[PDB]
């Protein structure tokens, strides 16, 4: 089984260089070329170039050139891509690959100079509604974070179906999210539901429990 | 006349001409190289003898045409050879018969051979446990197969090719199939 | 340096039907008689996945309704028992020359029944009023039409400002849709008008799903 | 003696020992069997030639016994082949290389050539519209091969083969293997 | 795609000589080997020959030499095999195959000096059977027929769901037949059933319409 | 002459439960390393089908769900997800030597609910008591177990003379039985008895089911 672990989201400001590392296992390193992906927009593909992680001859495609340099750690079985000058326009997901068939997971980039702010959790229920239907609708809004990565689960993983979770949305530069699930009165108020919002950026962990009150 | 060492040279070519196919036993397919090296200045120094003689220039003279081929061939070929190990930094690249590489990930390292053909799909036989790709015994080898083997020329392309049907036969043989999916021009 | 473009930008295709995918190379990729082209599917939240190579050859683990075929500069990708989980973007690739550029991307959508949305609605939390804010917030889930027009309208007066909508991805398991429309205010504005409405009109019906609350009513 | 015809000699050995090493050309290749064919008898016949002359007396019991080996060695074949061409009655046992035959059913008729290896497992690569199986190119086939090919050597091994994976590749070309199913002695 | 049609059954008397004839298709005649199965009475798969199309080279075993001889007409794309000296212990289902994944349907022989009889139809119907269930149940009892095999169908092929075949009962060297068939109760009697006999080694066929009695 | 054997006689499974048979040879075949064994299926009417080549090869065509391995002279034929489908009869073969020798053949049964039978009886018809004779037919439809106990009955009187019994093979889709029982009479010894009847008794109860007929009602 091939596996390629990336480093994970990172966040800096214009005209900075950094590094993002790729850990491989489950084949023997020095095999196969390594492939680097740049997906951006959300929408459209690229290709940026290949190494060899045995004789370090790398190849790279036209614009990319003086922009990102690739290297790898042969004791490590770790592979880098060191991007510099980054702008606005280099926000974007990158991929490693192997035969275009194992990818890694995707590290997301973001280029900004604005302050990471933890989450703030406001808990959704129908209080005094009257609402004891067969449709209970549950939720919860988070706001004012930075940059993206925000997960909010429900019931620590419990609740995996009846959920929907909506894109996250920018006022003023700040990041809002919005989520519910949709319960039986069977389980409301009998049941305790707590949102689970993690937010790494400003290494914050939220358990906010709803009141139906 | 001496028919002892006239005999001695007819048997060497029967022996030559029924064990030099084989590229399975590599310490006995690295001599075969050597040897083929060594005939192109030997051929080109035996036929500038009938120069320094030059007795009746009908049969003086061919010899002059004939010294002229095996002159030049030997340098646009020696010259293409060298590009082959100029990008592929490997000894295999000075063998008088190809100028293409295989390289094949094995046991940590690379094995490297010459190939001689560039096709498009690349066949692999597994027999004992042994590997065997295209003509050449490439050693110890378990179903541990490689997804990506590659394939270099002098200047050519680099033509990366990949696993696309593998079968296990009897407990420890098995078959495969490298179809070309990428070409790549330096 | 070589252009390669894909036609039909967005499709819609019911269960059990034909979906074609065309693409078109600018530049003719021959080598020694073999096109080479590459087909991918993506889904929303992770990396591409491999489906052909080489214009013809199935990549092992891909369903056999998945095919393709060309010549020259004409590659076409076929689907024929369309399924409801082929909700994907399909992108194409060369594996030829020197840039291995990729094309555009094409959009399947899947064909259902119409369906009127589910609404409900939540009124502004004690936290957000402790902090001084207020939000009114309406959620329309399971239906699938996407052309839902979302109304704020307070004691007759459409409210434009302060309303943000957003939509979700087309479902794996039922093809519906779902959409979040919240409207943001401040405490001070909050507690002027006694009645808050959503109203959305679908496509289904004449009557618009309404839904409301008043400020004294919890 | 002349320093020309020493270098015709130099130069046909070159010529023997890259283009003869292929079996992809029918109408190329017999004429090298028939040349390895023909080097038995001379060498013999050089050798008795030198041990009439026995002065010195190198030309003498030395002469003699490598002689023996090789008036020996050449009946000992010649003996095998004969019994090869009675089983099959087929002019291909009389090749100077191997005892061993490869039977492919082509176009109506069956094609029969030389093999070196009676394994488990027999690769088969299809490239642009013509076949090559075991370094053998055996003419022209589309993707329309034969479920059942067959392997035979004097003294058991009628083995019988089987198509156990075919596959295609962009157009033309494509691959399949040969898993054996079925043996059979005389 | 590859055929291997068998000629039909035949009877014979012990001391008999015949000659079973396989016509193949959807491929070259020759290039491909022959091989010959008895399967005795019971359920035991033998060996019987392998013979080459193209030039001969027959071999068989130590246990059937001398009992068949084994040819082929390349004219006609047919093999043969013929049988010598048959007695009861020959009666089998005789059949071809080629590299143990194509068979013949099969060519039954049967040795024994008995007279070809034509099939006896008599329908069965539930006469005053007085049921109040929506099921209704009728057959046909086919009797004194010989040898196998007996076609028996209901409506031309027409109505299977239902029909419950049994394996005939040998009397007197004579075989019968019971087939039942059992259908909506809606069916009768507005409805046409028929049961269709077709016996090919007496060229006796029959269709009798069942009706309430 | 090389003797095959296998260990059991037939298999009894229930649906989803794996099933083995096993075989030993008398000879370790050990041919350059590598053994060979043939595995067959057969169905009832039909010649039978080749599923397993050389110990562990699958044929095409065949599921996964095969599995065949051994050495020596131990070979396992392993159907792990037994499905109603699987009935039916297994044989081997050496595919070795000159003698090929087959194996005796392993039927594989598969396990279901009780369900009792349903009884029918048909009187004699027209045709048959105009020519001479009678024929009373009883059709047992759709039980398992197999094990059931028929008897006729001549006026009260037990009458097992001139009884055939005629059983089907295991239903492939609802794993089931059918029998058919026929008795015979004379001509002269119908008319002089009116009341014909006939009785099944089966394991899954205490009251076995009696059907009958009286020969003036029809
Ligand atoms: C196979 C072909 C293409 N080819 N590709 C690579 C090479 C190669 O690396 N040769 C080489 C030779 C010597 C030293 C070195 C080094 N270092 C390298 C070769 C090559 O030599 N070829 C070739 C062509 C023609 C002949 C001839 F025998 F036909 C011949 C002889 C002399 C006069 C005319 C005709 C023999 C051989
Ligand atoms: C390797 C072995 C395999 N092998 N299988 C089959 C044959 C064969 O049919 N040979 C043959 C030869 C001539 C005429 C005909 C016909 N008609 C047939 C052969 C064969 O010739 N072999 C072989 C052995 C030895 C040598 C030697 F050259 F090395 C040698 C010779 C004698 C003294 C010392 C050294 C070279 C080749």
């Amino acid at each position: 089984e091939v596996q390629l672990q990336q480093s994970g989201p990172e966040l800096v400001k214009p005209g900075a260089s950094m590094k993002i590392s790729c850990k491989t296992s489950g084949y023997s390193f020095t095999g196969y070329t390594m492939n680097w992906v740049k997906q951006s927009h959300g929408k459209n593909l690229e290709w940026i170039g290949l190494i060899n992680p045995y004789n370090g001859d790398t190849s790279y495609n036209q614009k990319f050139k003086g922009k990102a340099t690739l290297t790898v750690d042969k004791s490590s079985s770790t592979a880098y891509m060191e991007l510099l000058s980054l702008t606005s326009e280099d926000s974007a997901v990158y991929y490693c690959e192997v035969i275009n068939t194992y990818w890694g997971q995707g590290t997301l980039v973001t280029v900004s100079a604005a302050k990471t702010t933890p989450p703030s959790v406001y808990p959704l229920a129908p209080g005094s509604a009257a609402q004891t239907n067969s449709m209970v609708t549950l939720g919860c809004l988070v706001k004012g974070y930075f940059p993206e990565p925000v997960t909010v689960t429900w019931n620590s993983g419990s609740l995996s179906s009846g959920v929907h979770t909506f894109p996250a949305v920018l006022q003023s530069d700040l990041y809002t999210l919005s989520s519910s699930v949709t319960v039986p009165s069977s389980t409301w108020p009998s049941e305790t539901v707590t949102c689970n919002v993690a937010h790494p950026a400003s290494s914050t962990k939220v358990d906010k429990k709803i009141v139906p009150r | 006349q001496w028919n002892l060492v006239i005999g001695f040279l007819f048997l060497a070519w029967i022996m030559l001409l029924q064990f030099a196919y084989s590229n399975r036993n590599r310490f006995l397919y690295i001599i075969k190289l050597v040897f083929l090296w060594l005939l192109w200045p030997v051929t080109l120094a035996c036929f500038v003898l009938a120069a320094v003689y030059r007795i009746n220039w009908v049969t003086g003279g061919i010899a002059i045409a004939m010294a002229c081929i095996v002159g030049l061939m030997w340098l646009s070929y020696f010259v293409a050879s060298f590009r082959l190990f100029a990008r592929t930094r490997s000894m295999w690249s000075f063998n008088p018969e190809t100028n293409i590489l295989l390289n094949v990930p094995l046991r940590g390292t690379i094995v490297t051979r010459p190939l001689m053909e560039s096709e498009l799909v690349i066949g692999a036989v597994i027999i004992r446990g042994h590997l065997r790709m295209a003509g050449h015994s490439l050693g110890r080898c378990d179903i541990k197969d490689l997804p990506k083997e590659i394939t270099v020329a002098t200047s050519r392309t680099l033509s990366y090719y990949k696993l696309g049907a593998s079968q296990r036969v009897g407990t420890d043989s098995g078959f495969a199939a490298y179809n070309r999916y990428r070409i790549g021009n330096y | 340096d070589i252009v390669m473009t894909q036609s039909p930008a967005s499709l819609a295709v019911s269960l059990g039907q034909r979906a074609t995918i065309s693409c078109k190379a600018s530049q003719s990729i021959d080598y020694d008689g073999d096109n080479y082209m590459n087909w991918y599917q993506q889904k929303p939240g992770q990396p591409p996945k491999l489906l052909i190579y080489t214009t013809s050859n199935l990549e092992s683990g891909i369903p056999a309704r998945f095919s393709g075929s060309g010549s020259g500069t004409d590659f076409t990708l076929n689907i024929h028992p369309v399924e409801e989980g082929d909700a994907a973007t399909y992108y194409c690739q060369q594996n030829n020359e020197d840039p291995y550029t990729f094309g555009g991307g094409t959009k399947l959508e899947i064909k259902r029944a119409d369906a009127a949305p589910t609404v409900s609605i939540f009124p502004p939390s004690s936290e957000q009023l402790t902090s001084g804010g207020a939000s009114v917030v309406c959620f329309l889930n399971n239906f699938y039409p996407k052309d839902i027009n979302v109304k704020w309208k307070i004691d007759g007066s459409e409210r434009q400002n302060g309303v943000l909508n957003s939509w979700t991805d087309q479902d794996s398991k039922d093809s519906t849709y779902s959409m979040s429309s919240t409207l943001t205010l401040t405490k001070d504005e909050y507690e002027r008008h006694n009645s808050y409405t959503c109203e959305a009109t679908h496509k289904t019906s004449t009557s618009p799903i309404v839904k409301s609350f008043n400020r004294n009513e919890c």
